[PDB]
DNA sequence: AACGCCTGGTATCTTTATAGTCCTGTCGGG
DNA sequence: CCGACAGGACTATAAAGATACCAGGCGTTT
């Protein structure tokens, strides 16, 4: 069963019928982040209504807002978060009516995107590939040992669905993180070239080399493990075909193979895109540096185009 | 008397740098609209310049094609002013002339930009916006 | 270093200064989900601008909207998603100016919360606990080996 | 016919006003 | 302290208008 059991039109109809929406203003988003932070500092992962109100008061202070009706404003905000599925509320008779609050998977995912400082790591990738390699190897040995539907479900399907698939998703998220990092570096290089292009040449070459080495190191790691992971997926597929199959295991193995191909393909594509940019920046720097030789107008005219909008002027014509 | 648009100035100063560039002198003066466009985006702030094509532009291809068509339009106006000559049979390629140096009137002397600008407006060469 | 290096007042000051916010009405959320579904059916994990516009047209049809300005509305929606950090855009000189799009970790997390039918599996937990037990055991053996 | 320019329309967003909703305060009474 | 009564503030939504952004029409030039 495709993870997304619904076609695009069906999904659109379903979404329209359920009326799902996200609206995160600066103050509410700050309050969510404050709640996420406060929850992370606690031993029980639970927050009382009074503690949430105190957190809202701090946000309001931080926004320099009026102290009037803060208890109401906080209740409105708490009800809005619950109504938006960001917080789960537990009302127990045993708690004398005091409600207990916990953040939902959604409220956490949103708060973590902003607060969690996410940067790409090869050690992490190497570890993840090592674990998945061991999990796939065990699942392949279990598939080759053969067995009943219980053996195939517990020793082959459960590891593939609840362990291998999750690690592949983590690898993909790390790749998507690396993609954001590249776009950030391009913006920094443009800023360095606009401030002082002559002094920025060494810094730009360092940023280009550090990013390139990282992309290549990543790809070398994926390629080394990718062949072993594919061989184990094929061993499982061959063992499944030999033991009369299971459509559930075949579909799951096919999905994992498709993800692995995507994970391997992404690295080569990212390298090609980075190379195009790297060549362009080197060509630009060489053109800026070396082709003006008395070196008189390069600076004189480039700075005028770069900063025109600080003093826009226009010529006159008959 | 009339004044040129700021987009005309961007294309004018870029055509000026293109004329000077010894790196492209081997072309014997023949340039392509794509090369001009590529040089322009290499130097100016692409996303901030896009604001003039449309107030909502954020790098979409439709907006990038709209920018290219505006450049095609302004370049045709400069051709009528005598600043650039299209090839006899191919309209995607053209040749520059020395008249483009008037776009460098704000920097040909290595002095205070404000004073230069004042001098130019006093002489009737250029107006602000 | 605490995963969240900033105290609540510092975070509030920082958030206020960066002006962070998220706006995904039903149509935009549906479009994001449609993009997420379309990306999952592909071999390269990449989407072109035309494919995103076709996806937006289907959402608009599904919302029974006017076919007027759809290419403009799709561009505004795509720019909004990029501006809201949901999509990464790659503009390569090699691609003759054609932009390539990929969903960000954020855009994926949000779409998956709604589309992925997540139900609690005991087997999954048993498996996860097995992997962490092996990873912790290896890390403990490595720590005891010294170095 | 296509490109360039203008005019008006359509979409989007903002502003402005109104009305609601709840809170707060006061007073009186219990 | 409760309960009543109004008044004000705050918040939210509606209404209206403007502004942007494109398209369509029209006019000129290749």
């Amino acid at each position: 069963m495709s993870e997304y059991s619904q076609t695009v039109p069906e999904l659109v109809s379903w979404a329209r019928k359920n009326d799902f929406s996200i609206s995160l203003p600066v103050e509410r988003l700050a309050f969510l982040m404050a709640i996420a932070v406060l929850n992370s500092e606690r031993l029980d992962g639970e927050m009382s209504e009074g503690e949430l109100i105190d957190a809202f008061r701090e946000v309001c202070k931080g926004f320099e807002q009026t102290a009037e009706s803060v208890a109401v404003r906080a209740n409105n905000a708490i009800n809005d978060m619950v109504r938006q599925k960001l917080l789960n509320r537990f009302t127990s008779e045993l708690a004398d009516g005091n409600a207990i609050y916990r953040l939902t998977p959604l409220g956490i995912s949103i708060s973590d995107y902003y607060i969690r400082q996410r940067e790409f790591s090869t050690l992490r990738l190497s570890m993840q590939l090592s674990i998945v390699a061991n999990e796939l190897h065990r699942a392949a040995e279990a598939a080759e040992e053969g067995g009943d539907e219980f053996h195939w479900h517990r020793n082959v399907f459960a590891p593939l669905k609840y362990s291998v698939a999750e690690i592949f998703d983590s690898i993909d998220m790390s790749q998507r993180l690396m993609d954001e990092q590249q776009n950030f570096v391009k913006e920094d290089i443009a800023a360095l070239l606009n401030q002082d292009w002559q002094a920025a040449i060494a810094n730009c070459e360092q940023l280009l080399s550090e990013t390139s080495g990282t992309l290549r190191e990543l790809q070398d790691t994926l390629e080394a493990a990718g062949d072993k992971l594919q061989a184990n997926l094929l061993r499982i597929q061959d063992a499944n075909m030999g033991s009369g199959g299971s459509e559930l295991v075949d579909k799951l193995v096919f999905d994992l193979q498709s993800k692995l191909d995507r994970i391997i393909s992404w690295g080569q594509q990212a390298i090609d895109l980075w190379i195009g940019y790297d060549r362009h920046v080197h060509k630009f720097i060489r053109t800026a540096i070396d082709m003006d030789k008395n070196r008189i107008f390069s600076q004189r005219l480039r700075q005028s185009v770069q900063h025109y909008f600080d003093n826009p002027w226009t010529l006159t014509v008959a | 008397r009339s004044v040129l648009s700021e987009l005309d100035m961007m294309v004018g100063k870029i055509l000026c740098y293109l004329y000077l560039s010894p790196e492209r002198l081997a072309n014997q003066g023949i340039f392509t609209s794509q090369e001009l466009y590529e040089e322009l985006i290499s130097l100016a702030d692409e996303g901030k310049l896009m604001k003039f094509v449309n107030q909502r532009s954020s790098g979409s291809d439709l907006d990038k094609q709209k920018l290219q068509e505006k450049v095609r339009t302004t370049l045709n106006r400069l051709r009528r002013l005598g600043m650039v000559y299209f090839l006899p049979n191919n309209n995607n390629k053209f040749t520059i002339t020395e008249a483009v140096f008037r776009f460098g009137a704000d920097v040909r002397s290595g002095d205070d930009p404000r004073e230069i600008q004042l001098r130019m407006i006093r002489d009737g060469e250029a107006m602000p916006v």
